[PDB]
């Protein structure tokens, strides 16, 4: 069974740059290699087939080449809308196996996060649980850190974070953080802080509120 | 206008069985090879198998040749996948795809149908409107939230105003916590839009036949 080894696994590159992805097959597979792009939220679309041919509709920026065990995929001039995961396939023989994929992300100007905090919904506290939600939207670069402070003390238990993929509309990231307390824990303290630390600023961004106000 | 739609996904017990289907339109289904692949949470694509137009040739990836069966009915424009003796290794998004003419390459891919292999039980989500902090201060814009907590299995679908509010939306990947998923979404609109106009989040959880809406309104008395 033929293995397809794809490198690199990750690529961060600036708009306009050229990038080249490499696929290596564990045995000769002639010219029978295909390349796919899978945009966030979307199903794969076919770009290159038989190593070097652009499928119908596929723009000029996309090219491929290779024969035997060495195959490459190239985007001559990367564009934000080209943000996707790219993977190869050999179709020389069954099983017609896929490479592991390369994730492509794009550089842009640094951007501070827009931050908003949310007290538990009115509709929730009845069920005996309390969730404080914090949104950190539209920032760059992607590395960011969130501290929850309750009446001054950092709180680390009960925190769940989730991250969007980069957005091809503005090349930014967003993050959601949720602190989960029992209703009782929640009612014993008054102030709840959401705290964002990001290289775009030297002091954390603080959004905060009081339980009775 | 080529199209594929995969069906039959859902929750299944380990050891059990499940039949996926795929409805094709917009092309002579009886002229094309068809195939299946799948993608497990966080991992690469995986080829499952293929079938020629006449059903006289059917091939499988070795690990699945004795669990999975591929079939088709050209009269119904439908491709099928019979899954049996499933384990958690089979939890993934299941795609059907058309092979391009004269290539063993997948020409068009369906949206996929999610399959979860688990002993845990179907649970409907709680849905909570999130309005901004009580002490409303004028800024140019305002941000709202919708919180979808404690459901199983995936997926859940979330929109704003039945889909007519699409800009300024961020819906975050669900996260698993003791056999239960939680998800949230934010929408940002200009402050002369809300609360003067209404904003509702719409959540569907098909596995539990849940269709729930929450209207978002400022905190305070009524
Ligand atoms: C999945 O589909 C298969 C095939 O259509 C079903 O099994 C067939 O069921 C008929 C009853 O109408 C039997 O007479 C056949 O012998 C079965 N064929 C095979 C190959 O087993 C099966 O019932 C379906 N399973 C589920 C869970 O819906």
């Amino acid at each position: 069974s033929i293995v397809m080894t794809q490198t690199p696994k990750f690529l961060l590159v600036s708009a306009g740059d050229r990038i080249t992805i490499t696929c290596k097959a564990s045995q000769s597979v002639r010219n029978d290699v295909a390349w796919y792009q899978q945009k966030p939220g979307q199903s794969p679309k076919l770009l290159i087939y038989f190593a070097s041919n652009r499928y119908t509709g596929v723009p000029d920026r996309f090219t491929g080449s290779g024969s035997g065990t060495d195959f490459t995929f190239t985007i001559s001039t990367v564009q934000a809308e080209d943000l996707a995961v790219y993977f190869c396939q050999q179709g020389y023989t069954s099983p017609r196996t896929f490479g592991g994929g390369t994730k492509l992300e794009i550089k842009r100007a640094d951007a501070a996060p827009t931050v908003s905090i949310f007290p538990p919904s009115s509709e929730q506290l009845t069920s005996g649980g309390a969730s404080v939600v914090c949104f950190l939207n539209n920032f760059y670069p992607k590395d960011i850190n969130v501290k929850w402070k309750i009446d001054g003390s950092e709180r680390q238990n009960g925190v769940l974070n989730s991250w969007t993929d980069q957005d091809s509309k503005d090349s930014t990231y967003s993050m959601s953080s949720t602190l989960t307390l029992t209703k009782d824990e929640y009612e014993r303290h008054n102030s709840y802080t959401c705290e964002a630390t990001h290289k775009t600023s030297t002091s954390p961004i603080v959004k905060s509120f009081n339980r009775n106000e | 206008n080529v199209n594929l739609l995969e069906s039959g996904g859902g929750l299944v017990q380990p050891g059990g069985s499940l039949n996926l289907s795929c409805a094709a339109s917009g092309f002579d289904f009886s002229r094309y090879w068809m195939s299946w692949a799948r993608q497990a949470p966080g991992k690469g694509q995986e080829w499952i198998g293929e079938i020629n137009p006449g059903s006289s040739t059917i091939k499988y990836t070795p690990s699945l040749k004795d669990k999975f069966i591929i079939s088709r009915d050209n009269a119904k424009n439908t491709l099928y996948l019979q899954m049996s003796k499933v384990s958690s290794e089979d939890t993934a998004l299941y795609y059907c795809a058309r092979y391009g003419s004269y290539v063993y390459a997948m020409d068009y891919w369906g949206p996929g149908t999610s399959v979860t292999v688990s002993s845990a039980k179907t649970t409907a989500p709680s849905v909570y409107p999130l309005a901004p902090v009580c002490g409303d201060t004028t800024g140019s814009s305002v941000t709202l939230g919708c919180l979808v907590k404690g459901y199983f299995p995936e997926p859940v679908t979330l929109t704003w105003n039945s889909g007519s509010l699409s800009s300024g939306v961020h819906t975050f990947p669900a996260v698993l916590q003791s056999d239960l998923y939680t998800l949230s979404s934010s929408v940002t609109v200009t402050s002369s839009t809300w609360p003067s106009q209404s904003i509702t989040c719409n959540v569907a959880h098909p596995a539990s036949s849940t269709k729930v809406d929450k209207k978002i309104e400022p905190r305070g008395p009524t």
